[PDB]
């Protein structure tokens, strides 16, 4: 019961390289990935197969901040690097962390 | 004749493989097929392609003089960089195109399809013409120099609006990409090792089917970015079907002059043409998103794709193994 | 004789692939292994069976004289439609089977299961009868008569019970479908273009092995859905097993009559025998579960896939090639 | 920081070309699709590859409205048509979008 | 509009057929799984393929309960098993259910 | 001599594949290409070379005698089972290594590489050394003996340092793995069938450029698990580079008591070596992960793949081939 701020980033998947390395840069302890796929404004996709067989084109990170001011500089980091060029959405809902090592501490929560 | 060769060979290609899969994927997409090929088979494929091209080029490199692949490997990098030029100085100075969506259609204009590359080779055989086996390894010459340019010369321009860009990241990230790192897989294992025997059984029989399903991807590939090419202009399709044949013809005229110094065979400058002629198509489009974010996508897929790889493998190849069957009579 | 010819063509059967791989699929499915075949091989393995099928057929119709098949598609046009109503009034006439559900299983027997017909060409090739290579394309033309069929009177009961179904586009989802698009795909290339190059070399050697890796999916699908089969009726499986054989029977019944008139060969009524044995299981189920929504799909999924198609492989393959040894001994 | 209503249709793998056409005639600006697996009641499923290779056999819609109502009115329209027959969940959660183009607007959140 | 708790547990892909074990003894009705990339302090795996073609080597549960009281009886009881020696996060947030036949039940929701 | 033969036997295998495609692809790991095999292709590799070798073996069992597989099944249990209680008085007895780690360590480099074993009969068939073709059979005799000893040994001390395992479950999922089912599936077919058409026509003619693939593909991840290796110990390292030296000596000295009692060929004693010198890199570190949960997984995933897999094919292959040229020339 340590209360949290679930940012997620959804975006284009050439950029996975890219954010996984401003996430790492911010102090944020870790972050999930899945491939998705959507449809927006910015629908052209170009990743390295054919377009035809890339029914999933986007990556949806989700990253658990203790702080709501860390997880806002994570996505004013991102929004102002990538998000003038590239497709993407970010948004922030609230949670409760119950079980994790790094997250919590050794101590617990 | 010329044209009299040429008509009988472009019908004399579409009742064969390798352009019949092309357009019978574009027939099937275009009927709104629910059949796809999947990632994991598309990912293989090109491996095994690129790989059986590399071990050829490499095992004919250890046997060579490395003087006869002096001037075509010098070639090949200047119509990297020219392609780029011309369309900065034809495409951009049309109304409405944009400067920075020029170059990132020209950067991809001299990159070079490897799909477009094993459509030449396979063709070249049937057709019974002699080519290099090294000639697949002029590929990252033309495609490294030529998605550079366009990085380069397109940072020069949006600095010089506003009122430096490294060079060899750009280089590292072509060469460890996917395509071209199985092709200096290839390569390094012809040179050093003795791989004829899984060259043999494997990489040699699984090649012309294996480029069938290629053929059948490249051209589902080729509707779905049709939709992309309205948004645009209408001279990116002006631009798409006669630059794949502009760009091949100049290097005719670069392989010819090798040919009558350094005994470059005519089968070798027709696989320079097409690789002159090929649009990237998967291995470029992210690499100039990264180098140029500034372009508009649309523009430079839509032209590359949907037009430019069906008119580098429809009419293109038949019109320079054509023309060197013009030359080379006595 | 017939029971004394059945019997050692059973045996034969299993001492042999495309049957073994069959069984060898569902014991180690019900031994509980974490072996799976990946949905990318699946798909990739099925697009290079039905291309190949195609191929053959389309080949031989450019030879062909179009009136030989007109009988048996005319034929295979009826068989579909005769066996959604032949499931309407014997199988939904029992206690605790709902109506809806009976029309949705008679329409998965009438179509065609693509890995049963593979499986019937290779055991007339090395049995070494002789059959009309076009005989595959008569997969589209009970496929899709069936599918309408139970889709149409199933909505018409549906409105009597309350107190206009769009036919075509039935018939745009069936040919748009990944199995049958590889087969047009194949028929195409192979009347109005010269494949044969590509044919010998890939997809004719690969055919057979590929095929004993599909035999051992369909087999772990076939344990996989016996537990669904324990949630509807003990009529369901009377019905799978018995059913198979008596459309095999008005089939190879059928085939004799176009035997007698046009001179369709004895290996073609095995054809055609064997098409109307088997059961989807792939691509029927996704084109019922959007017209008959209403229907239980452990029902017709149950009975198709883990019964219906080992007995049209296991059963119905050798019982009617054998039963082609008897007739044509003279 | 413009709040949102995010609403998560889990379903069946064979409605995705369905359900993505009634969220773009209600008026949402996009979604996003994943293909996941899970267990239930209605635990048949069919679609169209074979079903011991098909572990993940369900998608994950996520819409993001600006309006309660809206979400209320995709999820009405869905399990009218679909729900007596496929099977499937429905929940909504809130959530604030700090990025987006289509979303926020040129003007920004 | 039926309030729930939506748990999520994020760990290592080969705790997928234990893991859905515990939430089946509970009384829950269901789950959603997905496989899911990502970076923490545990980030070696063996999953029985190879690594370098192991993309995506975590799964995400999603479960929907009505009560805090057994989400917390889910997240106790794995994380005690397999927390010690595997990688792993555990968090809840709050949703509410709008449709789905074996939560709200046949009266409706 | 001995020394004189196994150099040039060492720079011969490296002048082949099976080998040249290990370093190919550790070199471009290291080099840091985006180049990935993907994973659907990994699966079928694995079952297209495991049941081309249960194929063999068992096409060659319902010919044998089944007492000649007496002392090699009986020998390579025991190697199972030693080879985990040498790393207990080895490995263990070191000053910063866990016990705990230890015992998973030796239990993988008891259980065997199936990618290690497809390299040993391909060199084997092209140095035209004769081999029991029953002989890849004996890997589930050695891997789940060691598997099943390093997870009850393990747990023995865990009770002992606090201060009864269930055995046959481990049995149960050893055999239930995807790789091990492709052999017995093999075995069995081989066996109670005739599966020799399918056979000579894809398992066979496919084998070795799918373990050119393999081979690339186990050594890309042979660089993905040398940084695992810097955060344990600098013994494992050592243990690493020696064990599968002395693994392979010690299988060897009772593969010739085996030679010399039943006629145990000498080319089976060298498919003995190699699997007593293989550490298995990817069914074992599943098992032992739910079996020993508190051993830390960078001892042993990066003990094993990172170098223990390269020092077998690479330096065990041709060590013991070129031994067993010693012993046999007359
Ligand atoms: N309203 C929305 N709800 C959910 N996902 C969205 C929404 N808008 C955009 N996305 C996701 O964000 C990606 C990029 O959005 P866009 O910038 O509109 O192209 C889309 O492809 C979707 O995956
Ligand atoms: N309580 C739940 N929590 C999370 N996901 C659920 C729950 N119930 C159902 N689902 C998902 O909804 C799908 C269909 O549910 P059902 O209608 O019960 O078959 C399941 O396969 C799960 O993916
Ligand atoms: N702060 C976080 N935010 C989001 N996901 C996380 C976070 N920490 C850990 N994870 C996920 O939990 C997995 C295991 O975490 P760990 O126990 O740190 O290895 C990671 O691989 C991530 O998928
Ligand atoms: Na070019
Ligand atoms: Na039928
Ligand atoms: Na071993």
């Amino acid at each position: 019961a340590k209360p949290a701020n679930k940012l997620v980033i959804v975006t284009e998947k050439i950029l996975l390289k890219k954010i996984a390395k401003i996430i790492d840069e911010s102090g944020a302890k870790g972050y999930t990935v899945m491939n998705t796929g959507g449809k927006g404004s910015r629908n052209v996709r170009s990743s390295g197969q054919p377009n035809t067989s890339d029914i999933e084109a986007n990556i949806k990170f989700e990253i658990l901040t203790e702080t709501r001011e860390m997880a806002e500089e994570i996505a004013d980091r991102v929004a102002v690097k990538y998000f003038n060029d590239y497709a993407g959405i970010i948004y922030i809902c609230s949670a409760e962390v119950l079980y994790g090592h790094t997250f919590c501490g050794p101590e617990g929560c | 004749d010329f044209l009299s060769n040429f008509l009988t060979d472009f019908v004399g290609q579409l009742q064969s493989p390798t352009l019949a899969f092309l357009i019978g994927g574009m027939v099937i997409a275009a009927l709104g097929t629910q059949l796809v090929i999947p990632e994991a088979i598309s990912t293989i494929i090109v491996f095994m392609l690129l790989t059986k091209i590399g071990l050829t080029g490499g095992m004919a490199i250890r046997n060579s003089n490395l003087t006869e692949m002096l001037l075509p490997v010098a070639f090949s990098v200047i119509l990297g960089i020219l392609i780029v030029f011309i369309a900065r100085f034809t495409l951009a100075k049309l109304p409405n195109v944009r400067t920075v969506d020029a170059l990132a259609t020209g950067g991809l204009f001299g990159a070079v399809s490897g799909s477009t590359m094993a459509a030449a080779l396979t063709t070249l055989e049937e057709s019974k013409i002699s080519y290099e086996a090294w000639a697949g390894a002029l590929y990252p010459f033309m495609d490294i120099p030529a998605l550079v340019t366009a990085i380069v010369v397109a940072n020069i321009y949006l600095n010089k609006r506003k009122r430096r860009v490294k060079i060899w990241p750009i280089i590292e990230e072509s060469l460890q990409g996917p395509a071209l790192s199985a092709m200096l897989l290839g390569l390094a294992l012809g040179i050093f090792t003795k791989p004829e025997s899984v060259y043999e059984g494997f990489y040699d029989p699984l090649f012309r089917g294996l480029l069938s399903i290629l053929m059948l991807i490249m051209g589902m590939e080729a509707w779905s970015r049709i939709g992309e090419l309205r948004k645009v202009a209408q001279w990116y399709v002006v631009y798409s079907l006669i630059a794949p044949i502009v760009h091949g013809f100049i290097a005719f005229g670069l392989g010819m002059i090798a040919h009558y110094a350094t005994g470059f065979s005519l089968g070798g400058v027709v696989v320079l043409a097409v690789i002159a002629a090929s649009s990237s198509d998967i291995s470029g489009p992210p690499t100039l998103r990264a180098g140029i974010p500034s372009a508009n996508p649309s523009a430079y897929i839509g032209s590359s794709t949907a037009i430019g790889t069906p008119i580098a493998i429809g009419v293109c190849i038949p019109l320079f193994i054509g023309l060197a069957q013009t030359l080379g009579a006595g």
